[PDB]
């Protein structure tokens, strides 16, 4: 028989959140507790009566009541943005049930402007008659940025692909655009720009032929 | 030094069949219960299945998506976990864990996790990628790994030597359904020529890899 | 008092570092109720009766306990005393578990060092040695690595039923026999409960899960009722309080019998009511709803331990 979990819940930094798993398991049996951040594998947390793994601070901490089972956090910090899972045994105790999760929001972080690098088409890659423009985009928050590229001052608008922005370890963003070209075009043009424009402000890097 | 590491992912057409082994160290695997929990890109976790330890009859569970195409085994001898996946569909594409209650005793308590493998369910084939230097108070260097399929690609430096200043970004999926991404590492300007970096590329599903090295151009 | 409550009576969770630490005798009863909150009770348990190394509870003490069901009232108030505590200060003993002593299903016994259940004539605990934990069944202990350290958390200890236990008013052997009688007549398809005689039967089904509420009234056996009336009463007397000397920990034995006795000494309001008030030794309400007063068959007593828990019952076959 299944848990329920809302999918989303938002936190002001600082401030106590608190994640509430619903299942009719959890009247007899525990439920534990996973804190899952992107592109990582699910970390324990919570399981029992309020047990933690070592390692696990008490700022996280447990309760069940009836037929849910809750997770709190108190002073919520950048780093505890994650899905959180809830689990426990079915009835038989054949299976293992996972909640659906829920993405934890943490309020207030810090706006941190991006950290540009360009790179020019690669002599090696001019020898395959083919050019591509590698601007990276790191260190950023909130993770939202928008790209614009440059033949010269002009709107190049083929041939560009850009990433969704990703959370680094430090809980700041990265990004990448690739803007492909033929080598006839990175040599028809002097000038070529990645512009990068982050909660209004833009930052700008060139590369030349040169 | 206590671990689980899984092998065995890759690409694998719709209909198909894929081991899955798991390897676990530092304690004795005879004594744990296996369980294999998956996560499909962007879903939620979804516990796969288990194999209890011979003390607790080392039978198996498994979920109904999976019941009857998925097979657990164990064989204690060589401390590894196995899942025999057959007539694969694309919903099955997930990264899959292997996991075990080590310090946190007790069937779903799971607190010891692998790193994961990614399967992926497609029609597709893999393409092996290209690889190309990037050269430059401070020094921006690296590698760009374009046009291969699927993922991951494991990027180093210089064996492994060079391990601060490394960003190795996340891929850009193209339109062309193929990934591309850069490695960067900072490096002083300033010894430029005196001291080689290689940056040491690695595609598993094509069995590629491509060791380069930079210099200023 | 009345408030519920998530903590320890006195102490926080022990951070203990050598499991081979001496378990000394405290003749307090703050100090005991410390040890308590530790758990280092049950770790004295597993100890003398499962040659056990070390210590159960390491950081989270006893309210990191689990129970079954996991839905749980009288752990919400952290002054009610599970049998475990109840044996430590002396009430009631925890027997060491035979072969004959039934294992019930439901509990996730996996893991675990030390589980214990009220029993119809008793309270039955079972252990594990150093580096063993129990299967999934709960009969046997298992090798496990995870045990290694000997400071286990409190997850490996299994606390049966919601279990109340107190000071009683001990009731002659005539009130017990008419208790028993009215038991009789609200289970009378029942034959044994955990291998003691219940009703007089001559055929009888095996042994099943059975969930009832009881009451211990002393005596031989445990009456268990399915019509009865609850009341708790609040009581303000010498056990209801704990004495606290901040910075060290628990006040001695000598100091708390001074601060109950002759009324120079610090505590809540309530203590200074019923005590007298004046760095020194200060005492406060434990919190719990009271003293449970059960009423039965027409009677009226106050147990020694009360509860909704699960034992093995075999029923009359035709
Ligand atoms: C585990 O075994 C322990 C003994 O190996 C036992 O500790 C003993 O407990 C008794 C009863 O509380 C104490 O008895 C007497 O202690 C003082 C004398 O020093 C008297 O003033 C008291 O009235 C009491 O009669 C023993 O002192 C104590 N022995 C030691 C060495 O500490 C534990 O109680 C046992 N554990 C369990 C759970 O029963
Ligand atoms: C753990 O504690 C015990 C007892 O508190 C220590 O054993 C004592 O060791 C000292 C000298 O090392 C002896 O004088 C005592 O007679 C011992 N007592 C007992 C009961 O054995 C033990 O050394 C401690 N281990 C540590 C601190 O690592």
């Amino acid at each position: 028989s299944e848990l329920t979990q809302d999918p989303a819940v938002s936190v002001a930094l600082g401030q106590t959140v608190r994640i509430t798993c619903q299942g009719d398991s959890l009247r007899s049996y525990y439920a534990s507790w996973y804190q899952q951040k992107p592109g990582q594998a699910p970390v324990l947390v919570i399981y029992g009566k309020n047990n933690r793994p070592s390692g696990i601070p008490d700022r996280f901490s447990g309760s069940s009541s009836g037929n849910t089972a809750s997770l709190t956090i108190t002073g919520a910090q950048a780093e505890d943005e994650a899905d959180y899972y809830c689990n426990s045994r079915d009835s038989s105790g054949n299976h293992v049930v996972f909640g659906g999760g829920t993405k934890l929001t943490v309020l207030g972080q810090p706006k941190a402007a991006p950290s540009v690098t360009l790179f020019p088409p690669s002599s090696e890659e001019l020898q395959a008659n083919k050019a591509t423009l590698v601007c990276l985009i790191s260190d950023f928050y909130p993770g939202a940025v928008t790209v614009a590229w440059k033949a010269d001052s002009s709107p190049v608008k083929a041939g560009v692909e850009t990433t969704t922005p990703s959370k680094q370890s430090n809980n700041k963003y990265a990004a990448s655009s690739y803007l492909s070209l033929t080598p006839e075009q990175w040599k028809s043009h002097r000038s070529y720009s990645c512009q990068v424009t982050h909660e209004g402000s833009t930052v700008e890097k060139t590369v030349a032929p040169t | 030094e206590v671990q689980l590491v899984e092998s065995g992912g890759g690409l694998v057409k719709p209909g198909g069949s894929l081991r899955l082994s798991c390897a676990a160290s530092g304690f004795t695997f005879s004594n744990a219960w296996m369980s294999w929990v998956r996560q499909a890109p962007g879903k939620g976790l979804e516990w796969v299945g288990r194999i209890k330890s011979k003390t607790d009859g080392g039978t198996t569970d498994y979920a109904a998506p999976v019941k009857g195409r998925f097979t657990i085994s164990r064989d204690d001898s060589k401390n590894t976990l196995y899942l025999q996946m057959n007539s694969l569909k694309t919903e099955d594409t997930a990264v899959y864990y292997c996991t075990t209650d080590f310090i946190s005793a007790g069937p779903w308590y799971f607190d010891l996790w692998g790193r994961g493998t990614l399967v992926t369910v497609s029609s597709a084939s893999t393409k092996g990628p290209s690889v190309f230097p990037l050269a430059p108070g401070t020094a921006a260097l690296g590698c760009l790994v374009k046009d291969y399929f699927p993922e991951p690609v494991t990027v180093s430096w210089n064996s492994g030597a060079l391990t601060s200043g490394v960003h190795t970004f996340p891929a850009v999926l193209q339109s062309s359904g193929l990934y591309s991404l850069s490695s960067v590492v900072t490096v002083p300007s300033s010894s430029l020529g005196t001291q080689t970096y290689i940056c040491n590329v690695n595609h598993k599903p094509s069995n590629t890899k491509v060791d380069k090295r930079v210099e200023p151009k | 008092d009345g408030i519920q409550d998530s903590g320890p009576i006195i102490c926080a969770g022990p951070i203990h570092s050598n499991k081979s630490a001496d378990i000394p005798h405290l003749l307090g009863y703050s100090e005991k109720i410390c040890q308590i909150d530790r758990l280092i009770h049950v770790s004295s348990w597993l100890r003398n009766h499962s040659q056990f190394q070390g210590y159960v509870g390491q950081r989270g003490g006893r309210s990191q306990v689990s129970y079954y069901p996991a839905e749980n009232s009288y752990s919400r108030w952290s002054g009610l005393l599970s049998p475990c505590d109840a044996d430590w200060l002396g009430m009631l003993v925890v027997k060491k578990a035979k072969g004959s002593d039934m294992i019930v299903p439901g509990p996730s016994y996996k893991g675990k060092v030390f589980f214990e259940r009220p029993t119809f004539d008793g309270y039955v605990g079972w252990g594990c040695g150093s580096g063993k934990s129990r299967t999934e069944s709960g009969e046997l202990c298992s090798s496990d690595s995870g045990t290694s350290s000997g400071l286990l958390p409190s997850d490996r200890v299994l606390w049966i039923g919601d279990v109340a236990c107190q000071p009683m008013t001990p009731i002659p052997e005539e009130t017990f026999l008419e208790l028993k009688s009215f038991s009789q007549s609200e289970f009378p398809d029942i034959c044994k409960i955990d291998g003691i005689v219940f009703n007089q039967c001559e055929g009888e089904s095996l042994p099943q899960p059975f969930d009832v509420a009881w009451m211990d009234v002393g005596h031989s056996h445990k009456i268990i009722m399915r019509e009865h009336k609850t009341k708790w009463v609040q009581e303000s007397s010498s056990k209801d309080f704990v004495c606290y000397k901040e910075g060290t920990g628990p006040c001695s034995e000598s100091e708390e019998k001074t601060c109950k006795t002759s009324g120079s000494c610090r505590g809540d309001m309530q203590f200074c009511k019923v005590a007298g008030c004046e760095a020194k030794c200060r005492c406060s309400l434990v919190h719990k709803p009271g003293e449970v007063v059960v009423s039965y068959g027409g009677m009226r007593v106050r147990p020694k331990c009360y509860g909704f828990s699960r034992m093995m019952a075999t029923l009359e076959v035709n």
